[PDB]
RNA sequence: UGUCCCAACGUUGGGCCCGGUGAACUGUACAUUCCAGUGCGGAGUCUGGAGACACCCAGGGGGAAGCGAAGACCCUAUGGA
RNA sequence: CGCUCUAAUUGGAUGGAAGUAGGGGUGAAAACUCCUAUGGACCGAUUAGUGACGAAAAUCCUGGCCAUAGUAGCAGCGAUA
RNA sequence: ACCCUCAGAAGGGAGGCGAAAUAGAGCAUGAAAUCAGUUGGCGAUCGAGCGACAGGGCAUACAAGGUCCCUCGACGAAUGACCGACGCGCGAGCGUCCAGUAAGACUCACGGGAAGCCGAUGUUCUGUCGUACGUUUUGAAAAACGAGCCAGGGAGUGUGUCU
């Protein structure tokens, strides 16, 4: 609820990590920023194998736990994390002023960072961060 | 003879002590040991002149 | 009805270029604290330094971040080498005759922490009229 | 044997001590900690509380084993030391005793300053399986206490 | 015939809470760890990740190659009996 | 570099020595030195000598002390008081 | 001594002696380990050889250290441009000139400023490096060996001969 983003992102058709190196990059500059339409970023790839990555993630674990989203919510802002040093003062820091939403709760449209998109045209082999999450079991709250 | 009047003897390996020789259990005669004798003291037979 | 230290506290020695550009060199430079390997981690080691002889010490063989080991290129510079933080050199004085020969320009003198209030109080009354200043002088309330 | 830790304003405060008592070193600490800054008469109330098992003294520091007790605010250990309370009840006797000798309120007085410190041991040997022996010793505790006008 | 199928309930003394008395083993240091990897090839401490708010009570003992004993086996000594 | 005691030379101390605590300055350093407090009688320097002369270690020796812990035991016995 | 307290020849308080009772009875001094109370710093969302060197927060009576901060200016090793002009390259971009110029660590001078202020000390945060020490070992952080901690003790000496 409410949240200053300097910079609003738009998700949508855009490659996750692409699109998460570059939100990391600017939150450690400090940077607040907000992801959305998280449920449709896209990550490339044989939808077979990459479901069989993120599913392997969700039975990873044992007492000590090993916590994995199956919100694309999540997954979005997980990824972000992987690429702060979160650990620390400074990456905790960065990585608390970032937001990742389902679909958009601001009124502005979000922009489209530079090198992030992909052209739905000259490409098929790709999968939507939302239909991850259906295979994992979330639930399609969006 | 000083540190040296006793029979003071080690008890070895056993007991989870260091092989020192000891008496009613009190350690003695060697020159780490308080009451031991003194490893390089001074001697009568040394000439001084 | 306030303390005043005896003597020419304020006097400065005068310097040639030099010299006064090699002692800001020992002031700015400094040097390490050369304490003793792994003083800090048991109290029965003492900071005076020590050879590290392990050998495999981590210090003695020189590994960053374990210290540095004495070694003949920390040496100050010859011509400032013991010199006071002013700029005199030091004289060790025990009595009044002690002060005979001392050039109050180039140095100042220092009193024996041994000699008595009776002993002092002339030294410092003669080594004022003498122009040396008196590096640990006695303060009295005027 | 100790001395006053801290420096008292003879025109305003009153002082008192225990020497070489053989009784608990830990309950005293908690027992100390637990009274300062009471009033002299709020602090034998509590203290004959504690006698009595109706109040009990937190046990933060020498805790393990403890049972927790609902009656503790802002902890969950606690006892109650009669033994070592009564002989605050000593102390606190002469300090308000010392104190009323002076002139002052003695029970309105606050407990600026209380503090144990263990003195000694009475050293007992205990007699063991195959033919050895081992401590068996007794804290000997003194304790200063320091009223002060409010 | 409760040795077993297959365990149940009960009795007494402990255990648990309170007052009093009051030890010992053990301790290089640090220490909330887990999954992998690495390393003198069997890591709470290295490396990558994961997890982890602090303190306390009871428990049964998985790990600390847990504690206890300078390995009795084996070989070596120009050792002993 | 530092320690003990000797000798020659030469200094300091009840107008407060040594030692100790905290603190300032020098030396690459062994170490030297000063300040404040405590202390209340001894203490140095230079040179030449002297030697039961420098410790972090030896399951080292002796003493003292903490965690363990307000923990185990103060129940178990055909005599349950 | 006396007085108050106390079951009390205990202890405590007040008081007396003495230069000193923090010289009060195992009583000169009174270290370290370590304990109580307390002050500074840190602190119940966060990671472990406990630090070295840098650089920040907070804290600090004097004394024994007195420096340090910002404008400008002087000097200025190695290194060394932007912009603009012209010429190349499919392109990222390069060449020539501007120019070995501007810049460039330290040091200094004028002016202004700080006294918790500069150093330094205590604690804490950040960066870099960092799995004790000694020993055994080809190889030790080692799941190889030693120590709970501290203090004191603890290991090339004498005679004879030779060189
Ligand atoms: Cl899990
Ligand atoms: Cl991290
Ligand atoms: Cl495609
Ligand atoms: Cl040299
Ligand atoms: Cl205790
Ligand atoms: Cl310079
Ligand atoms: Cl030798
Ligand atoms: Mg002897
Ligand atoms: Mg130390
Ligand atoms: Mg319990
Ligand atoms: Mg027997
Ligand atoms: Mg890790
Ligand atoms: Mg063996
Ligand atoms: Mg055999
Ligand atoms: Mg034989
Ligand atoms: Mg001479
Ligand atoms: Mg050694
Ligand atoms: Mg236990
Ligand atoms: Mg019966
Ligand atoms: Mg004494
Ligand atoms: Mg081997
Ligand atoms: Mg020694
Ligand atoms: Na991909
Ligand atoms: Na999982
Ligand atoms: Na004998
Ligand atoms: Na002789
Ligand atoms: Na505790
Ligand atoms: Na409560
Ligand atoms: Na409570
Ligand atoms: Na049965
Ligand atoms: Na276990
Ligand atoms: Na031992
Ligand atoms: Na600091
Ligand atoms: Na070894
Ligand atoms: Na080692
Ligand atoms: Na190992
Ligand atoms: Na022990
Ligand atoms: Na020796």
């Amino acid at each position: 609820a409410e949240f200053d983003a300097d910079v609003i992102v738009d998700a949508r058709d855009c490659i996750m990590g692409r699109v998460a190196s570059q939100v990391a990059e600017q939150a450690l500059d400090g940077e607040t920023v907000a992801v959305v339409n998280a449920e449709r970023a896209v990550i490339t790839g044989r939808e077979e194998q990459i479901v069989e990555k993120y599913e392997k993630r969700v039975d990873i674990g044992n007492d000590n736990g090993y916590f994995y989203p199956k919100r694309p919510d999540g997954i979005f802002k997980r990824t972000i994390r992987g690429m702060l040093p979160h650990k620390k003062q400074r990456g905790r820091e960065a990585f608390e002023s970032v937001r990742v939403y389902l679909g958009n709760p601001y009124d502005e449209d979000g922009e489209v960072l530079d090198g992030t998109s992909l052209d739905r045209l000259s490409n098929i082999k790709f999968v939507t961060l939302g239909e991850i999450s259906e295979t994992l079991g979330a639930n399609k709250t969006w | 003879y000083a540190g040296l009047r006793t029979p003071a003897e080690s008890f070895g390996s056993g007991r989870g002590q260091a092989h020192v020789p000891k008496l009613d259990g009190r350690a003695r005669r060697v020159p780490q040991a308080v009451k031991g004798r003194s490893a390089h003291p001074p001697k009568t037979e040394k000439d001084r002149s | 009805t306030e303390l005043q230290a005896r003597g020419l506290t304020e006097k400065t020695p005068d310097l040639s270029d030099e010299d006064a550009r090699l002692l800001t060199q020992r002031h700015r430079v400094g040097k390490p604290q050369f304490n003793r390997q792994d003083h800090h981690k048991k109290k029965r080691v003492s900071t005076s330094w020590r050879k590290p002889r392990g050998q495999l010490s981590k210090q003695r063989r020189g590994i960053k971040g374990k210290g540095d080991t004495v070694e003949a290129g920390f040496r100050s510079p010859t011509a400032v080498r013991g010199k006071h933080p002013s700029g005199f050199e030091e004289v060790r004085v025990h009595n009044v005759d002690d002060l005979e020969g001392v050039d109050g320009d180039t140095e100042a003198v220092r009193i024996a922490s041994k000699v008595g209030a009776r002993k002092r109080e002339r030294i410092e009354e003669e080594a004022e009229d003498a122009g040396i200043r008196v590096l640990n002088p006695t303060y009295v309330e005027v | 044997g100790i001395s006053y830790s801290v420096e008292a304003d003879p025109d305003t405060t009153a002082k008192a001590m225990l020497r070489e008592r053989q009784m608990s070193f830990k309950h005293s600490k908690a027992i100390a900690r637990e009274i300062k800054g009471k009033t002299a008469g709020e602090a034998v109330d509590y203290l004959e509380a504690v006698i009595e098992g109706d109040q009990p003294v937190p046990f933060k520091q020498h805790n393990s084993g403890v049972g927790h007790k609902s009656k503790v605010d802002g902890w969950d250990a606690g006892r109650y030391p009669e033994k070592a309370s009564k002989a605050f009840l000593d102390l606190l006797e002469n300090a308000v005793g010392n104190a009323d000798h002076q002139g002052f309120d003695g029970e309105a007085m606050t407990i600026k300053h209380v503090a144990a410190h263990k003195v000694g041991e009475q050293q007992g040997r205990k007699p063991r399986a195959m033919g050895r022996a081992s401590a068996w010793n007794s804290p000997q505790v003194d304790v200063e206490l320091i009223l002060e006008e409010p």
